[PDB]
């Protein structure tokens, strides 16, 4: 798994 | 409601995380029940009086017998949001606080503008600062002086906010619970009565000096406000600590959206590594010459839980730390820490650590002093 990512707000 | 005790007062209230700590209160008679976001910051008291898309009630003037109208309108803005209304006057109750009834000042909110939110689940706001910073005018008496004025409740009160997507805490209108906190109380000195105005005269980020002129960390002042969400900084001392806090815990490779709070960093859920990232201790005046104590908050305050943003398997978080031009503003961040007692009856306000605040097995929330300081330098903001 791919950690950490980014999510816009 | 019944004796009004302090251990009646005791989580007397909730919120969304993120979207502010209220308490329930009644006005007018027969009493209409209302939730009222606790604010320090500001010193209005106004409820929705009109129909709005984020409110499920609002106060209804024509309902209560006991309104008067003061045939006068009132604007106030704040740093978020604004809203509009009259201004008149109605009997005022708190079922989990003290045991009585006072006639205050009420905005009724006719218009607003991104000043509800939606789901937060309350409808008006309680401003707890001085009469200085009330709009239209300081000759508006806020709440609290009412209530002190008007009936025997000693001339304090303390905030347990409790961080994370239902929060809680405390109100104690008159006194100090003990069951909120533990440790010792350390007082710094409320500088002036308009916001509850404070000094920092060091910032440490894992134990190492910000090193500025301690006059940048109060341009061009510091307030305890438990209206604003985070902990904002003067644009240059926003600007030396976000460096610190990078280099600390290397996240030089993090997108510069983050610290902007323009984006959320998601790990996978029970992993989030705490540990990289470093303790921020401000150091606030003491109540004697040169000397002061320490406030240390953790990861776990200042990067704050967003929910159904993302998958339950995944924790996603903001930085809640951000950039002023109006001074520092030591909002829930920092009061999600500590039990903060608002002693204005000796002009101070007091630090402990809190019962409730999130931690780790690894560290905690901190409150440490006394520490003499061999600078003699005034560290408010003057001119
Ligand atoms: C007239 O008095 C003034 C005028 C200007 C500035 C001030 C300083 N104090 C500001 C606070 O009174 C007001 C009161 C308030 C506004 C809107 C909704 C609810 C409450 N708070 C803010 O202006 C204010 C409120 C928020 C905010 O989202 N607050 C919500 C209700 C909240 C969430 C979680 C915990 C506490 C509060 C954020 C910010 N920021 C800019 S941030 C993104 O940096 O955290 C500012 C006072």
């Amino acid at each position: 798994a791919l950690y950490p990512y980014f999510l816009p707000i | 409601g019944r004796r009004g005790s302090f251990v009646e007062m005791v989580d007397n209230l909730r919120g969304k995380s993120g979207q502010g700590y209220y308490v329930e209160m009644t006005v007018g008679s027969p009493p209409q029940t209302l939730n009222i976001l606790v604010d320090t910051g500001s010193s209005n008291f106004a409820v929705g009086a009109a129909p709005h898309p984020f409110l499920h009630r609002y106060y209804q003037r024509q309902l209560s017998s006991t309104y008067r109208d003061l045939r006068k309108g009132v604007y106030v803005p704040y740093t978020q949001g604004k809203w509009e209304g009259e201004l008149g006057t109605d009997l005022v109750s708190i079922p989990h606080g003290p045991n009585v009834t006072v006639r205050a000042n009420i905005a009724a909110i006719t218009e607003s503008d991104k000043f509800f939110i939606n789901g937060s689940n309350w409808e008006g706001i309680l401003g707890l600062a001085y009469a200085e910073i009330a709009r239209p005018d300081d000759s508006l008496e806020p709440f609290f002086d009412s209530l002190v004025k008007q009936t025997h409740v000693p001339n304090l009160f303390s905030l347990q906010l409790c961080g994370a997507a239902s929060v809680g805490g405390s109100m104690i209108i008159g006194g100090i619970d003990h069951s909120l906190y533990t440790g010792s109380l350390w007082y710094t000195p409320i500088r002036r009565e308009w916001y509850y105005e404070v000094i920092i005269v060091r910032v440490e980020i894992n134990g190492q000096d910000l090193k500025m002129d301690c006059k940048e960390y109060n341009y061009d002042k510091s307030i305890v406000d438990s209206g604003t969400t985070n902990l904002r900084l003067p644009k240059k001392v926003f600007e030396a600590a976000v460096a610190s806090i990078k280099a600390a815990s290397s996240t030089e490779k993090f997108p510069d959206g983050f610290w902007l709070g323009e984006q959320l960093v998601c790990w996978q859920a029970g992993t989030t590594p705490w540990n990289i990232f470093p303790v921020i201790s401000l150091y606030l005046m003491g109540e004697v010459t040169n000397q002061s104590f320490r406030i240390t908050i953790l990861p776990q305050q200042y990067l704050r839980p967003v929910e159904d943003v993302a998958t339950s398997q995944d924790d996603c978080y903001k930085f809640a730390i951000s950039q002023s031009s109006t001074g520092t503003v030591m909002g829930a961040v920092i009061m999600e820490g500590f039990y903060v007692v608002f002693d204005r009856a000796r002009k101070r306000i007091g630090f402990a650590v809190s019962a409730c605040h999130v931690h780790d097995e690894f560290r905690t929330a901190a409150v440490e002093g006394p520490f003499v300081t061999l600078d003699m330098e005034d560290c408010g903001y003057n001119i």
